[PDB]
């Protein structure tokens, strides 16, 4: 009966459909990622974390240190026999 | 040429008082006049339509509106409705 008109109806269509959702999730998940693997805090020591910091990050991730540990209860346990029998 | 002149003359003569002089038509029992120029004088439109055909009938056009100059109660329901069919775009 005249000029009808749905090219426009845009600006209050864009909530209920689903990339609207996955949009207002993933542009407040971008901005607050780190760029380029920054403040991974490389540096640190607590008169233990040395230890950690160069046996048991993902890099090393060798069991050896618990060998150590084991060798510190050959070192404890033994001593123990000393202490014992 | 008697033949011919009177013959033609005759010819001539015979309808002269059919045409010439209105004395109606000697030899014709029923008359000339009442048949063409009085009762099918209106023979056309005894043929056609009178007084709508004939006279033509100057009319004047019946007026169509545009939507009943109300914008409101039909416009933000067509915004409505378009909000739907582009949820079905």
């Amino acid at each position: 009966v005249s000029t009808l008109i749905p090219p426009k109806v845009v600006s209050s269509k864009n909530i209920g459909s689903a990339p609207n959702a996955k949009r207002i999730a993933n542009v407040v998940h971008f901005y607050k990622s780190l760029p380029q693997g920054p403040a991974p805090a490389i540096k640190a020591n607590t008169r233990l974390a040395r230890y950690k910091a160069k046996y048991f990050d993902g890099d090393n991730a060798s069991g050896k240190p618990l060998w150590h540990f084991a060798l510190g209860i050959i070192a404890f346990g033994y001593s123990m026999e000393y202490y014992f029998h | 040429q008697d033949l011919y002149l009177r013959e033609l003359k005759d010819t001539k003569l015979a309808p002269s008082t059919l045409q010439d002089a209105e004395g109606n038509v000697k030899p014709w029992n029923p008359p000339q006049k009442p048949n063409l120029p009085e009762l099918e004088l209106q023979g056309p439109e005894a043929l056609k339509a009178y007084t709508e055909q004939n006279v033509e009938t100057a009319h004047v056009a019946k007026e169509s509106e545009e939507g009943e100059s109300e914008p409101i109660e039909e416009d933000w329901l067509v915004l409505d409705d378009a909000e739907e069919t582009k949820e079905s775009h």
